[PDB]
């Protein structure tokens, strides 16, 4: 999993 | 430093039901762990601190326990809300450093997309590139095929799509779909098709326009 | 009530220095430490370092050498800054009070700061209506926010009135290096003549600010 700025969350 | 391990990674559930969150720690730490909470475009939340101590304007339904090494953060009874990433952070041993978290999915019945196609504007049409888009609107699971063509030929390589995080209060996702070409390519055809492929459909939906109505 | 509210988000060129000011409110920095806290897609979250209420600061290992910490009391301002800065960076960057004057657990926090690590120049975005059409009574309608560089943009309806079904997409990086997003909204198609729909768009790393009416196509 990565944190991604977009949604400020984990995407998997 | 202490490494801390998250798991699972993520986690779904239907909403009532019990969820736990563990962190382990790679060396006793007492009950030193404090639990966050990162909801979509959020700052992080401190839910817990200390293992198990309660924070002011928390909900009841969320609860820590465990010392040593290992430890759960529980919702008793997990709310549309509760979407969201969950990180523990220890701090007896200095650096403090955080978990790598665990998202929290929910469940819920399937529902069809609503679907709404939208030709290029024509202000856009000056600049040279033709955007068309096409949006497919509060739908569950997840997943979904969006197909595009251009006067019967399929198109391919030349689109991008983005999705929504869950919605906190029906849990549905919505995406868009965004076909880019040149204004010459856009001027030279007629019929614009965006095909929704998704499990509460019986079958495939087409929304389509054609060029100059 | 207790605040933090952080500089904007922008651009710092490979091997660059980094500013942010965190300014608070609720407290005084006499009675506080305020701590330095990033999220990167690599990393996750890391706990950069502190200023304690007495001006004194603790630095995370691998920082020390570039990163400085400082404040003014009167003006409720704490000042970071991070030099000799790389790709990996990029992150949000967030200060952090706790609850107590002493400890780490971070129970305020600033609404976070993103730094885009890059070579590339600043563009602000061109703004597309996504014109409702002639759906059982519900019409959409939207924005398309295109071709911006860095992230990110904020966007919203009606200047913050309308809030209801809207969504706003995560943003996408196109292929020539610009990022674009689209932001849709549903509403009954009998109030389209009757309200105006307006997305307010804001890409702040170039000041452009535009306010996007969007109408039924003639």
């Amino acid at each position: 999993c990565q944190f991604d700025f977009s949604t400020r969350r984990l995407k998997c | 430093d202490i490494l801390l391990t998250q798991s699972p990674v993520i986690l779904s559930v239907s909403p009532g039901e019990r969820v736990s969150f563990s962190c382990r720690a790679s060396q006793s730490i007492g009950t030193n762990i404090h639990w966050y909470q990162q909801r979509t475009n959020g700052s992080p939340r401190l839910l817990i601190k200390y293992a198990s101590e309660s924070i002011s304007g928390i909900p009841s339904r969320f609860s820590g326990s465990g010392s040593g090494t290992d430890f759960t953060l529980s919702i008793n009874s997990v709310e549309s809300e509760d979407i969201a990433d969950y990180y523990c952070q220890q701090n007896n041993n200095w650096p403090t450093t955080f978990g790598a978290g665990t998202k929290l999915e929910l469940k819920r019945t399937v529902a069809a997309p609503s679907v709404f196609i939208f030709p290029p504007s024509d202000e856009q049409l000056k600049s040279g590139t033709a955007s068309v888009v096409c949006l497919l609107n509060n739908f569950y699971p997840r997943e979904a095929k969006v197909q595009w063509k251009v006067d019967n030929a399929l198109q391919s390589g030349n689109s991008q799509e983005s999705v929504t995080e869950q919605d906190s209060k029906d849990s549905t996702y919505s995406l868009s779909s965004t076909l880019t070409l040149s204004k010459a390519d856009y001027e030279k055809h007629k019929v614009y098709a965006c095909e929704v492929t998704h499990q509460g459909l019986s079958s495939p939906v087409t929304k389509s326009f054609n060029r100059g109505a | 009530q207790v605040q933090l509210k952080q500089s904007g988000p922008g651009l710092v060129q490979p091997s660059q220095s980094l500013s942010i000011t965190c300014t608070v409110s609720g407290f005084s920095l006499t009675n506080y430490g305020v701590h330095w806290v990033r999220q990167s897609p690599g990393k996750g979250l890391e706990w950069l370092g502190v200023i304690w209420s007495g001006g004194n600061t603790d630095y995370n290992t691998p920082f020390t050498s570039r990163l400085s910490i400082n404040k003014d009391n009167s003006k409720s301002q704490v000042f970071f800054k991070m030099n000799s800065l790389q790709s990996n960076d990029t992150a949000i960057y967030y200060c952090a009070r706790a609850l107590t004057y002493y400890d780490y657990e971070f129970a305020y926090w600033g609404q976070g700061t993103l730094v885009t690590v890059s070579a590339a120049s600043t563009k602000g975005p061109s703004v597309f209506p996504l014109a409702p059409s002639s759906s059982g009574g519900t019409a959409a309608l939207g924005c398309l926010v295109k071709d911006y560089f860095p992230e990110p943009v904020t966007v919203s309806w009606n200047s913050g009135a309308l809030t209801s079904g809207v969504h706003t997409f995560p943003a996408v990086l196109q292929s020539s290096g610009l990022y674009s997003l689209s932001s849709v909204v549903t509403v009954p198609s009998s109030s389209l003549g009757t309200q105006t729909y307006i997305c307010n768009v804001n890409h702040k790393p170039s000041n452009t600010k535009v306010d996007k009416r969007v109408e039924p196509k003639s």
